[PDB]
């Protein structure tokens, strides 16, 4: 129930999520980086890109964001699995955990509007070239967003339950 | 007579707030009089040039915190030029998020009380307190003619303790971020254990 307990739990989840998406993206590789440029459905959002912008952005705002970003990803995560059926294995893992994290996340907000993902056709693509571009973009984007959430959570924890110490 | 296709061979951020890249003069060609580094960022058409050719030293581009964003790809190129001609490095796609490798830890001290007590500090100019950076540490140590080292992982702690004979120990500590690269080991400290 405690604003503590929860934060501790969130970071634990976020950090674990970012790891899986790394390794999954990593083994997935086995020049696509060129088409991954501007390909993420969260690009639209106003996320802080700096320590200096993260600090300048308050508790409320910062947390809505986090929930949007997480809400945004159950769609693609789900179709990623749906479509797909170790590369299968990790995806089913990420879907669960993000679900638990958004849960813990929605708890935090009570005590203290999100972008749609439409790259589905693109995953079910006739030509193998395009297919792989769309899968690569997906994964690269998830690695990015897992990282960002993790870092944002690690941050707010320090800010609120540790007054920056 | 004209350069010398160059290579941007590494980038590194020591703290997610600034970063630096480095290039090598090219696979044989003439002596480049001048170097140029240009880049763009994703979500942007606008072409930039290195903000800072000095602080990183020889053949380097240093991006201050004013030019550093986490989570955004940088597409980069070095131009090498002569009175005779010029060549362009390959484009380098680089993301600050995945090139984090901190300095080594500072002020490794060892005290000898039934145990020995190791203490260190973060490298300077990391921002740990705020949550932005998260730093894991690790400790190695060895008697003086030992084949193999002994490594003890110490998590986010800035201190640690071992239980051992009457022997001289070299001890080193390194650090990594939650996700990224191990720093280099710090310089060794020495401690004798009495009887």
């Amino acid at each position: 129930v405690t604003l503590r307990d929860l934060f501790d739990r969130a970071v634990v989840l976020s950090h674990y999520i970012h790891n899986l998406s790394s390794e999954m993206f990593s083994e997935f590789d086995k020049g696509f980086i060129t088409k991954a440029i501007n390909s993420c459905h969260t690009s639209s959002l106003a996320t802080p890109e700096d320590k200096e912008q993260a600090q300048q952005m308050n508790q409320k705002d910062f947390l809505s964001l986090i929930v949007s970003i997480l809400r945004s990803w159950n769609e693609p995560l789900y179709h990623l699995v749906t479509e797909v059926r170790a590369i299968l294995s990790k995806a089913v893992e990420i879907e669960e955990q993000t679900k638990r994290l958004l849960e813990r996340m929605e708890l935090i907000v009570s005590q203290v509007i999100y972008p749609v993902w439409s790259g589905l056709p693109s995953l079910q693509m006739a030509d193998e070239e395009s297919r792989l571009s769309a899968y690569y973009n997906l994964l690269h984007c998830l690695r990015r967003d897992s990282h960002k959430i993790d870092n944002y959570l690690k941050l707010l924890k320090c800010r609120i339950i540790h007054n920056n110490n | 007579l004209p350069p010398g296709k160059p290579e941007i061979f590494k980038c590194r951020s020591p703290n997610k707030e600034t970063f630096t890249c480095w290039w090598r003069p090219g696979t044989d060609g003439g002596l480049p009089t001048n170097y140029s580094l240009t880049y763009h960022r994703e979500g942007e058409t606008l072409m930039h040039e290195c903000p800072d050719y000095i602080t990183g030293g020889p053949n380097s581009c240093h991006f201050g915190k004013q030019y550093t964003s986490m989570w955004r790809t940088y597409i980069m190129m070095v131009n090498a030029t002569n009175q005779m001609g010029s060549s362009f490095s390959d484009e380098l796609y680089v993301d600050v998020t995945y090139i984090v490798q901190p300095d080594p830890p500072l002020e490794l001290a060892v005290e000898v009380k039934p145990y020995l007590w190791i203490k260190w500090s973060p490298p300077t100019l990391i921002d740990l307190k705020t949550g932005w950076f998260t730093l894991l540490y690790e400790i190695r140590l060895k008697p003086e003619k030992a084949a193999e080292w002994e490594i003890h992982f110490a998590g986010q702690q800035t201190e640690f303790k071992i239980l051992s004979p009457g022997q001289k120990y070299l001890v080193q500590v390194r650090c990594k971020p939650d996700h990224g690269y191990w720093s280099a080991w710090s310089p060794a400290t020495f401690i004798q254990i009495p009887s």
